[PDB]
């Protein structure tokens, strides 16, 4: 490491998808290893978090629809986590509130549907977040992938993205 | 209106990275500086005096060729031969007939340039992407 | 007509407004005097010049000397330089107006609160329309 | 002399007015070091195309800021704030932006109007300004030589028949001494 | 009750690393700019705005908050100032290295004197340390009196090669007071012309020096370039570092800090409406001499050859150098 | 080094060369008032897990 | 870690020092003084100093001395294992 | 957006917990003072990862505070907002000044001149709501925000949105 | 409020907060004044 001082640094936005310097798409883990930037969908974060969770819930025991997921959610929340959850209960009611997909069939098939373009995966993460009709409301609402991908396949890949919808 | 913005005056002697795009909607040459400012937060109404159409960002294009007119024709030609496309083995090589329908898209390009029937040859537009 | 940045000394616990406080100088304390809870601590009390505001104002300015070691002509030159100042000429003429009121009570044996209450007097009365027209002489004897 | 004072001064910041300083010794009188003004073309022209070019930004860049929203202002401190700055102000009711150092709602800022009449301004200034555009253009057509005192004096026109000046320039034999900007391709 | 909880993680220092200010870094640091050479508004109430005790620098008293941080004496660092020199002056610590520097490279293009083509210079450059191979690249180059566009190739004496260089002789630098002045040696046909070397001048010089170049004498390009020994931008220290004493609290004392100061800009406000229009050369220079006599003694009273700065109780002025000094000073 | 005599002149010697002070020294630490390491400095104190677990 | 020194190969002193032995009673006094839990049986004693002495005399303490080089490697040194002779 | 970041921190663990189950309180030490917290560098850090495998290095003693410095490495789902993104939230709060859309642990809040024209804020009907021919935003109400500046504290986030561009708004 | 912020540098989330006699500070600011940066790093840049 040799001196430093002040720099011009790419202002963050997600146009030009420059997320900064600690959201690079190639990042280092713990181990020393080479990764890629894990950028999740609304869905699969709910899910995950929901995974997160029911392991702490059996480590510590060891050791449908909207309205019932809601509830169990909530309470399962309440019960396995400490003080200061407020954000907590706000963001998993938001994300219950707010998904597409259920379950970890839908998820998966999600996720092997939107890896074959190789876009970026801040860009995969916003086309499973926001439900869009179109490919024009997808290019507005996603102006990075202007010139990324053509209307052909982004038509074709929202259409079964719509298809494998829940309910 | 020879070599600099209508709208804010920018001469290429002082801005000479100055680019000029222009609009399908309306076909009026603007500078990117001026796109950015107007349009970066919306859609607005076209920075022209007489002109009250709005217009979005991401429509604008480099122009190709040098006359307007010209530009013009060739864009509605492009959006007509996306829908009117054949070729001679579509009649079975019945020439007469290719010809009878080459001079049907022909007429329709030539109205939609001089706005002669616009709900009509639209409407007629719209049906045959259908068909 | 600007921002308040004042800081008043009150005591959380008792709430009492306005509160009694005890300035413990000897322990460099500030205390709240009925339930004895320390407030601010680590209070505060030549490197500098005196002033007074009265006869003078505002107005910072130092003069050039000889030092252990000096040429003549560098204290020459610089206060040549010095000397033609626009700004400071304003108050030039204040400060020969109090040095020749200083000689006159001087050389009247007048005791020095006297000389003070003349050069207060004088710049109170001074730059003003009513006093353009008369000798500097009147001046300075009516000041004194 | 006071009133030509500022008059060469600002002249002299701007380079439309070049300075040179020369001993000059007359038969019968004590020599005395006196000034000429001249014009050297090519720093006068590189300084009005800089000026220029920076007025023309400066009211482009205030067009574009204006074009942005306008802010919010503390009337007590005076204080300026920018609508992301004051978002994370606001009051528990959020209702109101309340300020830091006086706790006092905030006042919308001005300028929302001014949108027309910036483009105004720069309408008027281009057009106000358009033949030193033209000049330029046929300057960079054309190549001028920098011009030096000695060339200067080969154009002079006498001002006075018994002139104390000596419009002469006689350069000192074997002087090694060089002054900043003082030399010529 | 002690100072404030703080978010901010808490670390030890680990090292230190010294360098010059730079005028960009002391503008941006500045939160104000000081103009005015008074103390308080016309009122003797509140400190006047751009003033020297201005508001948002800090403060010395225990009822006044600081409009900058909103914090209290006990909790406010202090937040500095800046004053823009009207034409920039030397340091007066550094006279001594700029003039070794300027008799180390070319006064006409910021060349070193003394490329890689010569080999005594090719062992001073092969020095490790910057001290010493700073004193062995003056000494060689101290004594080359010109630019030479022209030296012999290094294969062989018989032909030239060429190197980048303009010709110029190379003046002879004299230190007199706080000034610098050169002589150029004539020709053959006879007494040298001598001239003073403006400060602006010598900034031109230092700034066209190249990275390398001055990497080679030992600046560091990121944290000190010999540009940065000529003051440009001066800042302004917070109150704190230069307190309003008070004896009985009916009468106000400044700071010699203070006094300085504000000597500092009348000093500077006299030269700007000066060359701002008329104001011959001869006032100029006058001006400008004062400008840097007061900036010198502002950072060092204690000038060998030039008169001290002396209040009216007629005691010598109390500069930084002399705080930092002495068996009593801030070491 | 200027902590002994002529401590301006080092300080803008060490301004201009751009010096590194690694404060490794103890007057380097007693400026900066931290714990210098000398005598019950030169080490770190750590906590034993693997002792705790097994000190009951 | 090419700083941490494996423990087969450590080659410092192993009796503590007198400086290691000061740092190691006060830190000791200082987390007792603050009530932290104390492995050793007290037989009567209030000085948080005099219950760190019987904890070392055990060898009851549970903390390690970062042993420093010159070079900026380290050697870790439990202080039941270090031998407490001066 | 939500990612998947792997974060170190430094927890400081007081004397009264050198006991023989000192992890199990810098684990509940970690979920209570990360789990629901903000931080500029890395956004609103909502969920521990793999709550079984924290990485736990060697303590150091602080010299004379006497606590336990740990670092302690764990992965982590945060919440990291980004200019120029187009996130959905629901209304909580309305004011002439804007209103104010919940989006997961985050508020972005819609400034006047950044909605459109025709939008118009309207007091008078309880609760206050903005109201346009095509809809009505009100408390509760779905809105598409399109984020358009971020400021970031070390222990703070805050976001302004707009709702002019195309297919914004009310979803 | 919990803010903080270094105006020239741009940025929020890069503050540490240290320990130092007030002497120090005191020295360190007349070293700014003097034009001298004495710039504090908690981390180190070269190795032993
Ligand atoms: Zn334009
Ligand atoms: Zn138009
Ligand atoms: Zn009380
Ligand atoms: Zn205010
Ligand atoms: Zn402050
Ligand atoms: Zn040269």
């Amino acid at each position: 490491r040799r001196r430093r001082l002040k720099k011009v640094e790419e202002e963050e936005n997600a146009a030009t998808l420059q997320l900064g310097q600690e959201f690079q798409l190639k990042q280092i883990n713990h181990q020393g290893e080479e990764e890629e930037l894990i950028a999740l969908n609304l869905s699969e974060a709910r899910l995950v978090i929901k995974e997160a969770l029911v392991e702490r819930r059996r480590a510590f025991k060891r050791s449908e629809t909207r309205e019932k997921e809601l509830e169990s959610i909530d309470v399962l929340l309440e019960q396995t986590t400490g003080g200061n959850n407020k954000d907590l209960k706000n963001t998993m009611q938001y994300l219950t509130n707010f998904s597409r997909f259920r379950d970890q069939e839908t998820v998966g098939a999600v996720i092997q549907l939107l890896k074959s373009t190789g876009l970026h995966p801040f860009e995969v993460a916003q086309l499973g977040s926001l439900a869009c009709d179109t490919a024009d409301e997808a290019k507005t609402l996603i102006p990075s992938l202007n010139n990324k991908i053509s209307d052909d396949e982004l038509e074709r890949i929202l259409k079964e993205l719509s298809n494998l919808e829940t309910l | 209106n020879k070599d600099m913005c209508p709208i804010c005056k920018t001469d290429r002697y002082l801005s000479p990275d100055v680019k000029f795009l222009v609009n399908p909607e309306c076909y009026h040459r603007i500078c990117e500086s001026c796109v950015d400012r107007i349009f970066s937060l919306g859609p607005a109404q076209c920075p022209y005096k007489g002109c009250d159409k709005i217009l979005r960002k991401n429509k604008f294009k480099t122009q190709i060729f040098d006359d307007v007119e010209v530009e013009k024709e060739v864009d509605i030609r492009k959006r007509v031969f996306n829908v009117f496309n054949k070729t001679i083995d579509d009649f079975n090589g019945d020439l007469v007939e290719y010809n009878k329908y080459l001079e049907e898209v022909e007429d329709i390009i030539y109205k939609l340039d001089h706005g002669i029937d616009v709900a009509k040859t639209e409407e007629k537009l719209r049906t045959y992407e259908e068909l | 007509r600007g921002p308040n940045l004042n800081i008043v000394l009150t005591c959380p616990e008792c709430k009492v407004y306005p509160p009694k406080i005890v300035e413990r100088f000897s322990e460099g304390d500030v205390v709240c005097a009925l339930c004895g809870l320390v407030l601010s601590d680590k209070l505060v009390d030549r490197v500098g010049e005196a002033s007074n505001p009265l006869l003078d104002g505002n107005n910072l300015s130092t003069r050039i000397g000889k030092g252990e070691t000096t040429d003549m002509r560098f204290t020459k030159e610089l206060n040549k330089a010095q000397g033609k100042n626009v700004m400071d000429k304003k108050d030039n003429e204040v400060q020969a107006a109090f040095a020749k009121i200083t000689m006159l009570c001087d050389a009247a044996e007048l005791p020095k609160i006297v000389k003070d209450c003349a050069k207060e007097a004088y710049k109170l009365c001074h730059d003003e329309k009513t006093l353009k027209g008369k000798s500097m002489e009147s001046i300075m004897a009516a000041s004194i | 002399k006071t009133e030509l004072g500022p008059l060469i001064a600002r002249l002299r910041s701007d380079r439309l007015i070049s300075i040179h300083k020369q001993r000059e010794y007359p038969p019968n009188s004590k020599s005395v070091e006196r000034v000429y003004y001249y014009v050297k073309y090519p720093h006068a022209i590189d300084a009005i195309k800089w000026k220029v070019h920076q007025v023309v930004q400066r009211l482009k860049d205030d067009l574009d800021k204006n074009s942005e929203p306008n802010g919010y202002m503390c009337p007590i401190c005076l204080t300026k704030y920018t609508q992301l700055e004051a978002v994370q102000l606001l009051n528990f009711d959020r209702t109101e932006f309340l300020c830091s150092l006086c706790d006092e709602p905030l006042v919308e800022d001005d300028s929302g109007k001014k949108n027309k009449e910036k483009q105004d301004k720069l309408n008027r200034l281009m057009d106000q300004i358009q033949p030193i555009i033209d000049s330029l253009k046929k300057i960079d057509d054309s190549r001028i030589e920098e011009n030096t005192f000695e060339i200067a004096l080969a154009r002079l026109i006498p001002p006075q028949n018994q002139s104390h000046a000596a419009y002469t320039y006689n350069p000192k034999k074997g002087s090694t001494m060089f002054r900043p900007g003082d030399s010529a391709p | 009750v002690g100072q404030q909880y703080s978010s901010a993680p808490l670390r030890t220092v680990k090292e230190v690393q010294f360098g010059l200010f730079s005028p960009e870094e002391v503008r941006a640091i500045s939160v104000a700019k000081i103009r005015f050479p008074e103390t308080m508004d016309e009122t003797q109430t509140r400190a006047k705005i751009g003033g020297l005790n201005d508001p948002r620098l800090g403060s010395i008293d225990r009822n006044l908050k600081c409009q900058t941080c909103q914090e209290g004496m006990n909790e406010c660092p202090g937040h500095f100032g800046h004053i823009d020199l009207a034409k920039p002056v030397f340091h007066v610590g550094f006279i001594a290295k700029i003039k070794k520097v300027c008799e180390c490279v070319c006064m006409h293009c910021g060349k070193l004197l003394l490329d890689e083509h010569n080999e005594l210079m090719r062992q001073a450059l092969a020095i490790k340390d910057s001290k010493k191979r700073f004193a062995a690249i003056w000494t060689l180059c101290k004594t080359k009196m010109v630019c030479e566009t022209d030296v012999p190739s290094e294969d062989d004496p018989t032909q030239l090669v060429s190197r980048g260089g303009c010709g110029n002789t190379q003046p002879t630098i004299r230190k007199d007071g706080l000034k610098l002045v050169g002589s150029w040696k004539k020709d053959r046909a006879d007494e040298p012309e001598l001239r003073v070397l403006s400060t602006e001048e010598i900034l031109n010089i230092f700034k066209h020096i190249s990275v390398k170049d001055f990497t080679s004498l030992g600046f560091n390009e990121v944290f000190s370039r010999p540009e940065w020994m000529i003051l440009t931008c001066l800042p302004v220290p917070p109150p704190p570092v230069r307190p309003s004493i008070s004896f009985n609290e009916s009468q106000r004392g400044e700071d010699d800090l203070t006094f300085k100061l504000a000597d500092i800009l009348k000093a500077n406000i006299s030269l700007e409406t000066l060359e701002h229009n008329g104001a011959p050369h001869h006032a100029i220079e006058e001006a400008e001499s004062l400008l840097q006599f007061h900036v010198a003694t502002y950072m060092d009273n204690d000038i060998a050859g030039q008169p001290q700065a002396l209040q009216k109780s007629g005691r010598p002025v109390k500069s930084i150098r002399a705080r930092l000094k002495g068996k009593e000073g801030r070491i | 080094r200027c902590s002994f005599e002529e401590t301006v002149e080092i300080l803008f010697e060490a301004g201009a060369s751009a010096e590194l002070d690694d404060c490794r020294g103890v007057s380097e630490n007693v400026i900066l008032g931290q714990m210098a390491p000398i005598g019950t400095g030169a080490f770190d104190v750590m906590i034993d897990e693997e002792s705790l677990v097994k000190y009951m | 870690k090419e700083k941490a020194i494996p423990k087969d190969q450590r080659a410092t002193t192993p009796y503590m020092t007198k400086y290691e032995r000061a740092r190691i009673l006060g830190t000791r006094a200082l987390q007792i003084s603050m009530n932290a839990p104390v492995f050793v049986d007290l037989e009567g004693e209030t000085d948080p100093l005099r219950i760190a002495m019987k904890e070392l005399a055990e060898k009851k303490i549970p903390l390690v001395i970062r042993r420093y080089l010159p070079d900026g490697s380290f050697e870790d040194w439990s202080v039941e294992e270090l031998i407490v002779d001066l | 957006m939500f990612f998947i970041k792997d974060l170190s921190l430094n927890i400081t663990l007081h004397p009264s917990f050198f006991g023989p189950r000192m992890k199990q309180y810098l684990k509940t030490k970690l979920l209570e003072e990360v789990e629901g917290s903000c931080t500029g560098k890395f956004g609103y850090i909502l969920c521990v990862l793999d709550y079984d495998n924290i990485d736990i290095q060697r303590g150091r003693i602080l010299p004379t505070d006497g606590s336990a410095e740990f670092n302690v490495k764990y992965r982590a789902v945060v919440f990291k907002p980004f200019k120029g993104e187009v996130v959905d939230g629901t209304v909580v709060s309305c004011s002439q000044h804007g209103f104010e859309v919940q989006v997961g642990p985050m508020k972005v809040f819609v400034t006047k001149h950044l909605m459109p024209q025709d939008l118009t804020f309207n007091a008078g009907s309880n609760p206050p709501s903005y109201q346009s021919s095509e809809d009505v935003i009100t408390i509760k109400s779905r809105i598409r925000v399109k984020i358009e500046g971020c400021i970031s504290q070390v222990s703070s986030i805050h976001a302004i949105g707009s709702i002019k561009e195309d297919y914004l708004g009310a979803i | 409020h919990n803010q903080f912020e270094c105006k020239g540098c741009d940025n929020k989330i890069d503050i540490y907060q240290i320990h130092i006699p007030y002497a120090a500070k005191l020295l360190f600011q007349e070293l700014m004044a003097m034009n001298i940066t004495p710039r504090l790093y908690t981390d180190r840049s070269r190795d032993f």
